[PDB]
């Protein structure tokens, strides 16, 4: 009956502008501590805000100190996180939670929060000057004639497109097993790009067609693309 | 600033195991520190609070303790649930810091990576790009260095790779490198070659093509 | 001397030299006398007359700067001293005055350079003139300028509520004369709805606005946006005036009233159809609303032939207000100006709609009588003289030009004023004396105000009933909480007022002119679980209103030394289960009358102990006052006990105990338990009605139905033979019959 839902995200321009929505229930707003909390991709848990229980004053780490800033209203029930100036830095997932007054207290020189009970879902905010974009498929097929023994390596690779994510089948979901899809990589462009394989018996090379089917949704784009 | 440094930074164990993460407030600080589990992907979750106190709802095999500034999380006996990353969290005046984070991952034996070598494409050098690829299958443990060969010339800071997270059939990881250069300067060398150093190799492996084979 | 010494001289020279000239000549003379009489803002408008004709006497220039100087009115008072020393050069003191206040207020300027060094030639070496030297140096630089700047703009980050702050802003602004940056912020702080309530705030609103009307940079700039800082003026003079009337005295409120008069009939000439022709809509009505209320606070303290006359002419400016309609929200720029315009007009609709009633009651369509009399342009004249001094000019006054056509003459409507209370509670930020003078005006009432309703709108999603009851805690405060605690802050003054009339109406007091109807200790604790809930408490004294709240729980809760009369709490339980029983959703009706229940659980016992007259142990230190008025009797006992167990057997029925709730109802013939029993017996039919099942059971189905008929017609014809049934009704008697045509049809 109880949780928090995180709105106002999606992706923005360098030295742009968002806001996040943080909305609570079921548990009284106004005895709660409001946080947030970032997670590039593949990183730690970074600290951006606070709000003390029952009067709401703020506290930010310096790597966002006088650009975001974060609010609660008691009439609407919910939190949010304003962001100025958002560099490609910022792109991270963004979480909040709550801390009660039971584990609230406040100390000379500052406040403390006992720990973080409630998270929720987390909304993903990406900064980047690069503009939306479809995949590209390059197919990479095997230049080896039964080299390990009875299995054969075949794959795709997508790569300049943006936002993540891509989604990848082989053979429209039909070759499901031996499939490994690595995550991508920001090249310094600003595209991103990944790579999809799979092992399939040599035996059967050349005799079962072998496609990968590619769907980047941000741009509304499909592409199947034979090995 | 107070700084709460985790360690160690990736663990490998088994189920059953004793397992114990640790980490160190700079500065002396009092007892109101935080751990979580957050698995991948998904949101953290609360685990021990005021340094030795269970959060309600946590299994009884957690337990936290402290030593001077040395903060110690530790469970007593491992469960396949449990391999997940973990962070520990100080509160302290007006600020708040976490931990670089632990990663539990599975251990399990050793594995030779299958390596392939594969060459930009044709519909790739049409557009002015090439990129080489070098695959490293199902293998462990997730430590492993490639270098990249131009004619037997070593390049480094233009190429890139990333691996996948710990599978779930066979415990064992994949990873995937990107040379990428212009066309102009991929035909301009013959001889590329892809070497891999890992604890599972007798002695470094190397695969190779030449443009046009 | 007196009041009456002066203006009774008005008729002796008015009857010697009636000529406009030489009775503005007399204004030094007039003004002679009430410098005297500690009239000054009456003085001031008459030596100022003749200043009118005698432009070029220096006596009375300085006079008028000797009284502006009075009145702290550094720019006023140093001109006039200009005009008398420019035309009498010998005037030397004159000369140390303006550079000794030219010192003192702002130093950036030359001007308070240059005429010190006169100042210092006309008096060499004085011991003055070398104070002035010393206060000339004081002011800072530009960069301690800039440094206090910061501190201020640093402390209103963490502390924007703050009243002296905020204020000290403004007056920094205005000491580097950037008067646009003053009114900027004073606009974005007119929103502020704590700020809006501070008198001193609105006072310094008044004056940096004035101050930028007149300023060189308002005409300059353009005369694009002079519209827009307009309106807040306004705005400003009618959250001013509500403010004056009630804390300060009878003379300052008038006084505020030509300014606000004086404002008005500058802005009609302009019209239009934007924010500021809304705002002079909605602000037209607060002036009378108020100016009623200042008249009705003259009469309360006067005779009683002043009293009905003056009640006569209040009653006449509450329903100009009601009548003028609600101003037209759409056409404003913004949400948050809008909302809070709307809110203004529910304010003025309900204040001056419960006046309107509670003086209407008095007599029989005592209303139409007060159109038909004063209505009259005769009445107009009547209205400003009885406020005014007929000496200020009646043509450039709103009140003696506004045009009294075709007044409504239409009492309220009950159902309309609760909406506009509803919508209004924010209007004062919810202060109790704000809701406890509206909870006693729907004392007098046939009709019972939305008080669940009110507490809705000022702590939003604030559950019903919280589910750890267990604990004091005030973590768990509940909407039925507070409505427990205004029902006793009301019961209470109530009570308390009228011991006070006794040793002496006390319904006809309007909202402004009456004192703290509560207790400070009852309203130390609305403040506080205010600015807890609302998020605006301090980090540091979070644990001190954090406890104040948990205090007074046990008792709002019944609980372990409770403060309460039995009478008080029989009222809580019948209030609470008539307020449920009136409810549609289960989840309500199961909580409104599960406190009932308690409340009732725990006074039984002591009407046991009163029934057999005997004595009940009085309290300790109470949170709500013990009265003997209403302490319980013996004649009312077995009603309680008979009530009670209706309550009783309601939470019975609602948790599933059909068979001993009927039983109990049944016991019983009361037009309440027919309700009750009619409503469930049609459910039990209804479901059961049209679904393929066994024939027998089909008839059993019918045979409900069947008996809900019956009771309700019970009702009808047991209600329409009296009227104390009629108001004994749970819910309406339209709902009844609306129920029984379904009924029967199906």
């Amino acid at each position: 009956e109880v949780q928090l839902v995180e709105s106002g995200g999606g992706l923005v321009q360098p030295g742009g502008s968002l806001r996040l929505s943080c909305a609570a229930s079921g548990f009284n707003f106004s005895s709660s501590s409001i946080h947030w909390v970032r997670q590039a991709p593949g990183k730690g848990l970074e600290w951006v805000a606070s709000i003390y229980s029952y009067s709401g004053y703020t506290s930010y780490a310096d790597s966002v100190k006088g650009r975001f800033t974060i609010s609660a209203d008691t009439s609407k029930n919910t939190a949010y996180l304003q962001m100025n100036s958002l560099r490609a830095e910022d792109t991270a997932v963004y979480y909040c939670a709550r801390s009660p007054w039971r584990w609230s207290g406040v100390s000379d020189g500052g406040f403390y929060y006992k720990a973080l009970d409630y998270w929720g879902q987390g909304t993903l905010v990406t900064v980047s000057s690069a503009s939306t974009k479809g995949p590209s498929v390059f197919p990479l097929a095997p230049s080896s004639k039964s080299t390990s023994g009875g299995t054969a390596a075949l794959g795709c690779l997508v790569k300049d497109y943006f936002p993540e994510p891509v989604t990848v089948s082989w053979n429209s979901g039909a070759l499901t097993s031996g499939v490994h899809t690595f995550p991508a990589v920001l090249q310094s462009s600003g595209l991103y790009s990944l790579s999809s394989v799979v092992t399939v018996p040599s035996s059967s090379l050349g005799t079962q067609t072998y496609i990968c089917n590619v769907n980047h949704k941000p741009s509304n784009t499909k592409v199947d693309k034979k090995v | 600033d107070i700084q709460m440094t985790q360690s160690p930074s990736s663990l490998s164990a088994s189920v059953g195991d004793r397992v114990t993460i640790t980490c160190r407030a700079s500065q002396s600080v009092s007892s109101a520190v935080a751990w979580y589990q957050q698995k991948p992907g998904k949101a953290p979750k609360l685990l021990i609070y005021s340094a030795s106190s269970l959060y309600s709802g946590v299994p009884s095999r957690f337990s936290g303790s402290r030593s001077g500034t040395d903060f110690t999380l530790t469970i007593s006996s491992l469960q396949p649930e449990d391999f997940a990353t973990y962070y520990c969290q100080q509160s302290s005046s007006s600020l708040i810091t976490f931990g670089q984070g632990t990663k539990v991952e599975i251990k399990r034996t050793v594995a030779a990576p299958s390596v392939f070598i594969f060459p930009p494409s044709d519909s790739q050098l049409k557009s002015g790009t090439a990129s080489v690829v070098c695959l490293l299958n199902n293998f462990y443990p997730r430590e492993a260095k490639v270098q990249w060969k131009v004619d037997n010339a070593l390049q480094s800071g233009n190429s890139q790779e990333s691996v996948t997270e710990q599978d779930s059939k066979d415990s064992t990881y994949s990873l995937s490198s990107t040379l990428t250069l212009s066309k102009a300067d991929y035909e301009k060398h013959k001889v590329y070659a892809c070497e891999v150093t890992h604890q599972g190799l007798s002695s470094p492996v190397t695969k190779s093509f030449n443009r046009g084979e | 001397r007196s009041k009456a010494d002066v203006e009774r001289y008005i008729a002796s020279v008015q009857g010697s030299t009636p000529s406009p000239r030489q009775k503005s000549m007399k204004g030094f003379y007039f003004a002679k006398l009430y410098y005297e009489a500690k009239e000054y803002d009456l003085a001031k408008k008459y030596i100022c007359t003749y200043i009118n004709v005698q432009e070029r006497d220096p006596k009375a220039h300085r006079f008028l700067g000797l009284l502006y100087e009075l009145e702290e009115n550094t720019d006023k008072a140093v001109e006039c001293y200009r005009r008398s020393v420019e035309l009498n050069p010998t005037q030397k003191d004159l000369v140390l005055k303006i550079a000794e206040l030219l010192c003192k207020n702002d130093v950036t300027d030359g001007r308070a350079k240059y005429w010190l060094e006169r100042a210092a030639k006309l008096f060499p070496g004085s011991p003055a003139i070398y104070k002035l030297k010393e206060q000339l140096l004081d002011c800072e630089g530009e960069d301690g300028w800039n440094k206090l700047f910061d501190l201020i703009q640093s402390e209103l980050y963490v502390r924007p509520d703050d009243v002296h702050v905020n204020i000290r802003l403004v007056e920094v602004y205005r000491s580097t004369k950037r008067l646009k940056d003053a009114v900027a912020h004073c606009h974005e702080a007119e929103r502020n709805i704590a700020l809006r309530s501070s008198l001193e705030w609105n006072s310094c609103v008044v004056q940096t606005l004035k101050e930028y009307l007149e300023s060189l940079q308002c005409l300059e700039s353009d005369k694009s946006d002079w519209r827009a800082t307009n309106t807040d003026l306004l705005l400003a003079y009618a959250n001013l005036m509500l403010l004056t009337l009630s804390t300060r005295d009878v003379q300052e409120s008038r006084e505020l009233l030509q300014s606000f008069d004086s404002a008005l009939q500058s802005v009609k000439s302009l019209g239009g159809n934007d924010e500021l022709s809304a705002t002079f809509l909605e602000m037209k009505g607060h002036f009378y609303m108020h100016a009623g209320s200042l008249l009705l606070k003259m009469g309360q303290h006067s005779s009683n032939v002043q009293w009905r006359a003056l009640s006569e002419l209040a009653a006449l400016c509450y329903l100009i207000a009601f009548q003028v309609p609600r101003p037209k929200i759409k056409l404003i720029k913004g949400e948050a100006g809008q909302n809070l315009l709307e809110m203004m007009a529910c304010d003025r609709l309900s204040q001056s709609g419960h006046m309107l009633l509670n003086l209407s009651r008095g007599k029989q369509d005592f209303l139409k009588e007060i159109v038909e009399t004063f209505a009259n342009k005769s009445g107009q004249s009547a209205l400003y003289d009885a406020l005014f001094s007929s000496q200020s000019p009646k043509d450039t006054s709103f009140l003696g030009s506004d045009d009294i056509g075709n007044i409504d003459v239409r009492e309220p409507e009950l159902e309309d004023l609760t909406r506009y209370d509803v919508g209004a509670i924010r209007a004062h930020n919810g202060s109790l004396q704000h809701l406890t003078w509206l909870g006693l005006q729907w004392n007098s009432l046939p009709a019972l105000p939305g008080i669940r309703k009110w507490l809705k709108q000022l702590f939003h999603h604030l559950p019903h009933e919280t589910s750890r009851l267990e604990t004091n805690a005030p973590e768990s405060i509940c909407i039925l909480d507070l409505e427990v605690f205004l029902l006793g802050v009301v019961y209470t003054s109530h009570l308390q007022l009228k011991e006070k009339c006794n040793s002496h109406q006390p319904l006809c007091l309007p909202l402004p002119v009456c004192k703290q109807l509560c207790t400070e200790r009852q309203k130390s604790w609305w403040d506080a679980v205010c600015t807890l809930i609302h998020r605006k408490a301090v980090p540091g004294n979070v644990a001190k209103l954090r406890l104040l709240v948990q205090h007074e729980i046990n008792t709002l809760r019944a609980q372990e030394k409770h403060g309460l009369q039995p009478a008080l709490l029989v009222h809580w339980a019948e209030c609470l289960q008539k307020t449920g029983s009136g409810l549609n959703s289960f989840y309500d009706q199961r909580e409104y009358m599960g406190r009932s229940v308690h409340y009732w659980k725990k006074v039984l016992p002591l009407l046991k102990i009163i029934k057999k007259k005997n004595s009940i142990p009085e309290p300790i230190d109470p949170l709500f006052k013990h009265f003997h008025s209403v302490d319980i009797q013996a004649s009312e006992i077995v009603e309680y006990e008979e009530d009670a167990h209706i309550t009783f057997a309601v939470l019975d029925a609602v948790n599933g105990n059909i068979e001993d709730a009927v039983t109990a109802f049944e016991s019983i013939k009361s037009v309440v338990s027919y309700w009750n029993l009619a409503l469930i017996f049609h459910r039990k039919a209804e479901d059961i009605e049209n679904d393929a099942l066994s024939p027998e059971e089909q008839e059993e189905c019918k045979n409900y139905l069947r008996k809900t008929r019956d009771y309700l017609i019970k009702i009808i014809d047991d209600s329409d033979s009296n009227l104390s049934v009629v108001k004994k009704l749970p819910v309406p008697l339209e709902s009844v019959k609306e129920m029984l045509n379904s009924v029967m049809q199906e």
